[PDB]
Order: C-alpha cells, then structure tokens, then sequence
C-alpha cells in the first residue's frame, strides 16, 4: 500500500492560524515533490503550493502567497502547510499529493491524501442531535435524522459497518439557523424488523460527539 | 498564468457510449494535459495512467489526446460507475491550474420512486421541534417534485431537501425532503401528507399519516 | 444537406494529413515531423492523436501563428547564413532525439557560449525579396541560475528582435518546471514577419533560440481544419471536419466549419 494520511484540519476563527500534516508511508518520501490542493464547497480543484524533494524550492498560488507556507521533513516522512491570516474563502477540503515522474517525464499527481476539512468561521462547534426514523408496504424503510450541527461533516454507518446495502446518507442542508442537518436512511426486508436490530453510528469529529442511536419500530 | 476552459460543464451520456471532454488553453503548449476523476466523497485519482499501468500492463480505457491549444479526454466505453466530475490540469508552467470541471451524468432507463413518510420521533417532540422526513428512494431522472400538505393545506417555505449523488451501480438518485415546524404548530394538526410528482409515476403518489 | 460520407476526399483539393504532427511541430521541426518540410497544402488536417516529442515549449499567441502558416499553405523554408561569430551553434538535447542521437528543432539554432564568453549578438537581415518572410525564433528559460551560467556565461540574458515597424523584447524566466522528457526547463516561441524592403534585427545577449532562415508567406487561399475523419480516394468540392459533403443542396446542418465551395449554414 501507498499512503498519504492527513491531519491538522478543523474549525478556526478568521485571522487565526492552523497547520496541516501529510504523513507519508509506503514509498520513499525523499524523492517526490509534494503538493497542497484544495476545493471549496461548490468549487473545483485549486492548486495551492509545492515543494521540491530537496526542500528549499517552493512557489505558491497567488491566492495564498504571503499567508501560507509549505515545508518538508524527509526524516519523519511528512509534509506541512502553515496557514496564517485565514479568511472565509480559505474554507475547503485540503488534499496532499505527490508528483509521479516515471522515467523522466511528469505524468500527474497519482497518490492523493484522504482529505482534511478547514472551516474558517466566527461560529462555534455544536454537536448534532440524533433522532430515529421508525418504520410504520412489502419493504420498510428506516433511518436517523442528524439535526442541528456545526461544522461539516458528520459520518453515519449502520451496525458499525455490517449494514451497507440499501443505505443512502444524504448531503447536508444549511437551515436558516446557521446549523446543518442531514438524514441517513436504509431499506430492509419488512419481515425482519423484530429479528434484526438497526443502529446508526453517527460521528461528529469537530465536537467530539459520537452517538449510537437505536432505530426501533 | 496558463488558464484552462473546460467544455462542457454538464454532460449526460447513456451507457456504453463514447464521450469526449475538451479543455482549451490560453497559451499554446507542447506538453499534454493531465486528467482526474473526482468521485463524491473520495480523493481525485489520476486518469491517464491509473494504478501501476506504466510499470505493469499498458491497457486502459481512458484516452487523453490533444496538442497545442485544444486537448481532449476520451472514454472508450461509458460505464454506470463513471459518474464523477472530471478535471483537466496543465503541467507546463507553475502555478498549476485546473478547469471548471465536467460532471459526467450516467443515464439509465426511467425508474419509479419508492416513497415513504416518517413521523417525528418521540425524543424530538420533547425538545420542542417536529421534523417530518419524506423519502424518495432509487428514482431516475433527477427531476421530481415534493409537495407537503398540512391538513390538506399547501406548505411552502418551511421545507428543505437534498439529493444524493447518482449511484455507482444502478445509476439512480434518492431524495429526502424534511418539514420543520414547532411542537405547538405540530399538535395543531393531525393530517400531514407527502405528494410526489415524477415521470415514472402515471399519477402523483401521496404517502400520509395521522396524529 | 444533412449526411456526410465520413471521409475527406483527396480531390480536387490538396489535402495534407498531419498524422502524429500538429502544424507548429511541422513548422518548428520536431524530428517526428521532418517529413513535412517544405510541404504545400490547400487544407491541412490536424489530428487529435497529434503530440509533441521534442523539447518542451509554449507559444504565447499560438492561435495566430497557427493561422499565418495555415493560410500560406506552404512550409517552404529557405535557409540563411547568419553571422553567429563567437557562439556555439547547433545546440542539442536528449529530449529531442533524431536518428538515435541528441538533436533539436530542425529550423532552430540553439546558441550557447564559446570559451565561456557569449557577447552581445547583433545581426541584420535585409529581406531583399518581393514577399513576406516569416522568421521563427525562441527564448530558452533555464531551470536554475547554475543552468543559466553554464549555458550562456551570462546571469541576465536579454533578447530584442526588431524591424522598422515592430520590436519584440523578451526576458527569460529562470525557474523549475515539471520534467518533460527529463527537462525541467522550457522555451518560449515567437515569430516576426519582415515585409519587403524592411530589415530584420536581432539583439541577443543570452538565451536566444536563433532562427535559421524564413518561411514564404503565400496568398492565403489555404486553411487548416481539426478533424479525425480519414482521408479517402474520392472527389468532393466541400469539406467538413465530419467528412466531405456534396454541394448540390443550398443549405447544410452538418458543421459550421467548412472549406471550399459549400452550402450556406
Ligand atoms: C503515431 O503514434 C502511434 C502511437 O505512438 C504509433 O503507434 C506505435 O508504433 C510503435 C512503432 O514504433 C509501436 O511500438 C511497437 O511495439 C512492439 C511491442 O513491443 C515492438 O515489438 C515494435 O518493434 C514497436 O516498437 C507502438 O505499439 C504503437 N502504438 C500504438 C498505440 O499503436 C504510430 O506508429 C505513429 N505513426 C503513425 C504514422 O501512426
Ligand atoms: C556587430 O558587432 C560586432 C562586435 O560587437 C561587430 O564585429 C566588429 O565590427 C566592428 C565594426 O565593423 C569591427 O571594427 C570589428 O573589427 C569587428 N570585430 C570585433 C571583434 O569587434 C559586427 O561587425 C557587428 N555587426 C555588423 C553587421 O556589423
Ligand atoms: C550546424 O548545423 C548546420 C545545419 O544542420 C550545418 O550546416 C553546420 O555545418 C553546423 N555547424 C555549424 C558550426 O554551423
């Protein structure tokens, strides 16, 4: 396996600072040029910065030059991005990627980070309330309502990952209270409601809020 | 900087077709462009040389041609899992720049939505808020109308909805519209209906519930 | 008219197929395009499969230079003997292989220092002809200050190509860029038209990709077309990127891009 694991993302006030880390494993970190890329919600990909394998060779996108700083530590196989003077537009999902240079020619960014979210807002984090959607023709549907939380995102699994077929976790909606709310549903055989227990596993990292709520008829 | 313009922004292609996406540069360049597949909830992956295609077998079904100003991305055979937002990037000169993206939309035969309504849970009604969720499961195409009714009275401005991304297997959608009212306003009524309008339905379907 | 034969008739028009070559690659002299030297065409067909396989380069105003050569209909090139006294000529690179050797663009002379001296170059070319000359020249962008010094013995190279009507001044941009055929440097390509009675003037102190001559600018009755349709043995007066089309009906809805006598759109 070739891994690029990301860390450091979270919620931050405008003007505040934050630092990201892209720890590498599987390949030789000392030979690849590393990159930071982001896409804001409702926007496309945006290249931000880049280091050469030997360090000391950097350049920046004009949107963040003067505020962000990219850096390398080959000893610990990790990439760092120091974000200073953060603004509202800096809210995006930041990715880290290496440059594939097979033979002598550049081919693109093959290995990408998992994604890490940085939300710049004057608002504070609030945990979601999880409410069940109980079933009442031949096939029943049930789910959980993850209402009133901030910021994005939340993750929802059913029976700790055992129930995957039939699940539809919906994108969130920013209701008028400035908070988010989504619902996850799953359709199951209508004849197994008494024999099978259905639990949704909501996780909300920014507020350290994870809930296992039981959906009971 | 070198700027890219990508065409088209939206693209709906039936299964098994051949689809080409174009990007144009502001300055002519000899180097080709790199392409990316952006699935929902996943990191974008390199298209032209996926996995270890250079080290191992050459075969692939994503083609990226073009030199100078007009470059193109070709998919030899459209598949139901090709749903993504494709991006092109130039690597001639930093800063590295992308295009607006092309959202491929795999197209299926018309499917009928399964409609379910959910009364508010007991634990909500103690907190002073009622949320009535209505589900539209596995339907195609996207366009569908959700109509809320409280005691057969039309409702507008108090409902929100979101749709999932198209499925990677049966290429269907799913919609969930939620109705938000207070505890007092909820108990002022007893009949809440969810009317659904859709092509795959010969007549609107209403799932309701009492109390 | 609403249907096309799917092929491009090689008659009566002069059809030149680009194959793995664009017009600019054939213009510059990419070793895979040497078979295109001095070629004439009424319509030159670029392919989607065309790709560059030499030294990496850009052309700031690519669209207009591709239009000049397309209209002239010819790649006829006449060498000229510039007096490059004091510089090393015929610069080669491993990114532009020709006949299993390190080569470069056929129509371009990449000048480096001589004995670690590279003086201010000054050349005049009178254009005593009766027809417009098209000079193609470039600017090399070294990867590092070390690459700048090793190639030209000059940290700050400057280039000025002038005529009595125009003047073009370009400064190199030293910096790292993604490796293309193991090359982190690039080249910016420019062109200058010298009309009859006017003098071509070059004032290079560093980084110049010197021209080797000129192309003839003929009467622009020829053109270019992006198309993937095959070239076929047939006769049709109208040509569209979807293929050749009869011109008997007064109107057509196949494609807005046409060459020759075609129905209106
Ligand atoms: C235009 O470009 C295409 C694509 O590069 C050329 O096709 C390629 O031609 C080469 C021949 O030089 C093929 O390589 C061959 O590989 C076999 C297997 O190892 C080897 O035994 C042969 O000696 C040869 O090296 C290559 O496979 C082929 N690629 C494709 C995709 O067809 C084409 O020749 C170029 N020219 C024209 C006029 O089309
Ligand atoms: C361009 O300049 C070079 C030197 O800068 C010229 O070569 C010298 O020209 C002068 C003027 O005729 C002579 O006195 C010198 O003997 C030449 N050699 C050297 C080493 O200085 C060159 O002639 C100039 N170009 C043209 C077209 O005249
Ligand atoms: C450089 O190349 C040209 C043409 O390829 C050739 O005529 C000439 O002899 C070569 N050497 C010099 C010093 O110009």
């Amino acid at each position: 396996e070739v891994q690029l694991v990301e860390s450091g993302g979270g919620l931050v006030q405008p003007g505040g600072s934050l630092r990201l880390s892209c720890e590498a494993s599987g390949f030789t970190f000392s030979n690849y040029e590393m990159n930071w890329v982001r896409q804001a919600p409702g926007k496309g990909l945006e290249w931000l910065s880049y280091i050469r394998s030997s360090g000391t060779v950097t350049s920046y996108a004009d949107s963040v030059k003067g505020r962000f700083t990219i850096s390398r530590d080959n000893a610990k196989n990790s990439l760092y991005l120091q974000m200073n003077s953060l603004r509202a537009e800096d809210t995006a999902v930041y990715y880290c990627a290496r440059d594939l240079v097979y033979t002598g020619s550049y081919y693109g960014m093959d290995v990408w980070g998992q994604g890490t979210r940085v939300t710049v807002s004057g608002a504070s984090t609030k945990g979601p309330s999880v409410f069940p959607l109980a079933p009442s023709g031949g096939t029943a549907a049930l789910g959980c309502l993850v209402k009133d939380y901030f910021p994005e995102p939340v993750t929802v699994s059913w029976n700790s990952g055992a129930l995957t077929s039939g699940v539809h976790t919906f994108p969130a909606v920013l209701q008028s209270s400035g908070l988010y709310s989504l619902s996850s549903v799953v359709t199951v055989p209508s004849s197994s409601l008494g024999t099978q227990t259905y639990i949704c596993n909501v996780n909300h990292k920014p507020s350290n809020t994870k809930v296992d709520k039981r959906v009971e008829p | 900087a070198i700027q890219l313009t990508q065409s088209p922004s939206s693209l709906s292609a039936s299964v098994g077709d051949r689809v080409t996406i174009t990007c144009r540069t502001s300055q002519g360049i000899s180097t080709p462009l790199a392409w990316y597949q952006h699935k929902p909830g996943k990191s974008p992956k390199l298209l032209i040389h996926d996995a270890f295609s250079l080290e191992s077998g050459v075969p692939s079904r994503f083609s990226g041609s073009g030199s100078g100003t007009d470059f193109s991305l070709t998919i030899s055979s459209v598949q139901p899992e090709d749903f993504a937002t494709y991006y092109c990037q130039q690597f001639y000169d930093y800063p590295i720049t992308f295009g607006q993206g092309t959202r491929l939309e795999i197209r299926r035969t018309v499917a009928a939505p399964s409609v379910f309504i959910f009364p508010p849970s007991d634990e909500q009604l103690k907190s002073g808020t009622a949320s009535v969720v209505c589900l539209l499961n596995n339907f195609y195409p996207r366009e569908a109308k959700v109509q809320w009714k409280v005691d057969n009275a039309l409702q507008s401005g108090n409902s929100q909805e979101s749709v999932t991304e198209q499925d990677s297997k049966d290429s269907t959608y799913s919609l969930s519209s939620t109705l938000t009212l207070s505890k007092a306003d909820y108990e002022k009524h007893k009949v809440y209906a969810c009317e659904v309008t859709h092509q795959g339905l010969s007549s609107p379907v209403t799932k309701s519930f009492n109390r | 008219q609403n249907s096309s034969i799917g092929e491009i008739c090689d008659s009566p028009h002069q059809i030149l197929d680009g194959e793995n070559c664009t017009l600019i690659d054939a213009l510059l002299g990419d070793p895979q395009c040497d078979g295109f030297q001095n070629k004439k065409w009424d319509l030159f067909v670029e392919r989607s499969k065309a790709y560059s396989n030499c030294y990496p380069y850009d052309v700031p105003d690519y669209a207009s230079l591709r239009s000049l050569v397309a209209s002239s209909g010819t790649l006829e090139f006449n060498n000229e003997s510039f007096n490059w006294n004091g510089v090393t000529q015929n610069g080669t690179s491993s990114a532009c292989i020709r006949r299993s050797n390190n080569s470069f663009f056929s129509r371009l002379n990449w000048l480096t220092h001589l004995n670690f001296k590279y003086p201010a170059l000054n050349v005049t070319m009178p254009n005593n002809e009766q027809f417009d000359k098209l000079y193609i020249w470039g600017v090399h962008h070294p990867v590092t200050d070390k690459d700048q010094i090793f190639l030209y013995a000059q940290p700050s190279g400057r280039i000025t190509v002038s005529t009595k009507r125009s003047q073009q001044a370009v400064i190199p941009n030293i910096g790292f860029r993604p490796r293309i055929r193991n090359i982190p440097s690039r080249i910016s390509i420019y062109w200058t038209i010298v009309k009859p009675g006017d003098i071509l003037l070059i004032n290079s102190t560093g980084n110049l990709i010197a021209p080797r001559g000129y192309f003839k600018i003929r009467s622009g009755k020829s053109s270019i077309m992006r198309s993937d349709a095959p070239i076929g043995k047939c006769k049709s007066e109208c040509i569209t990127p979807n293929g050749s089309i009869p011109n008997d009906k007064p109107f057509q809805n196949v494609n807005r891009i046409t060459y020759g006598a075609c129905p209106r759109y």
